[PDB]
């Protein structure tokens, strides 16, 4: 996704993209539209 | 209120848990928000029998 | 069967530049969250 | 009771010509990533029950 | 069996209640004026 954004292959890119601080250094981001974070799945 | 205080020059910052409002963002634009929350409802605790 | 329990009861850990689209997209998302159509997709 | 009605975020009152939306939001990214949000969860949120 | 029954056997859940879709005077509710909560009330139509 970021390779298509920076090199402008995908001028727009939506995805389920985690807005990371490292990614916000490189790519601007919109509003969060789905709440997420890190969870743990177990039995 | 607080909107009137920033929009009059009296206050320069609102450091407060402000919910993201579209109309407020039309005048006063938020940074990246802290807490992704919403309105909840206080309901009374009923007494036991 | 859903015996596969994830991390807690929802306990979440870890809690293009210059486009003029950003205001349009973000005010649109304020409209959708204010209307709850994301909840309709949910 | 009930769900989170009108699920928004808690942001900061910042004027449009304020140049410091940038590094403050970078510190916000640091607070989410390094758990300073979780630090305020420890230091002010998670203490009490009934 | 009745001691087990009448001790083991048999609210406002949100906006979807008929207590709020049809708001009554036995169920009056309020906020504080000039708030963002009242903004979220005044935005929606229903």
């Amino acid at each position: 996704m970021i390779g298509e954004v920076v090199y402008q292959r995908a001028v727009m890119a939506v995805g389920s993209l985690t807005i990371n601080e490292e990614r916000s250094e490189v790519v601007d981001f919109s509003v969060p539209f789905v709440e997420t974070g890190i969870s743990v799945m177990v039995s | 209120g607080m909107m009137g205080e920033l929009l009059s020059g009296q206050a320069d910052m609102i450091v407060a848990p402000l919910t993201i409002n579209n109309e407020r963002a039309q005048y006063i634009e938020f940074s990246k928000p802290f807490k992704y929350q919403g309105l909840t409802i206080l309901v009374k605790k009923e007494i036991p029998r | 069967g859903c015996k596969l329990v994830t991390i807690g009861s929802g306990y979440i850990f870890a809690t293009q530049k210059g486009s003029p689209w950003k205001r349009q997209i973000d005010l649109a998302l304020l409209q959708f969250v204010g209307d709850g159509e994301m909840e309709e997709l949910e | 009771t009930g769900e989170l009605f009108f699920r928004s975020g808690f942001g900061i009152g910042m004027r449009k010509d304020s140049p410091w939306k940038q590094n403050v939001s970078l510190s916000i990214l640091k607070s989410h990533e390094n758990g300073f949000m979780e630090d305020l969860d420890k230091t002010w949120v998670r203490y009490q029950e009934c | 069996a009745n001691l087990a029954a009448f001790l083991v056997l048999d609210r406002i859940t949100g906006i979807n209640d008929p207590r709020l879709r049809n708001p009554s005077d036995k169920f009056i509710y309020a906020t504080v004026k000039q708030s963002s909560v009242d903004i979220y009330f005044r935005r929606q139509v229903e």
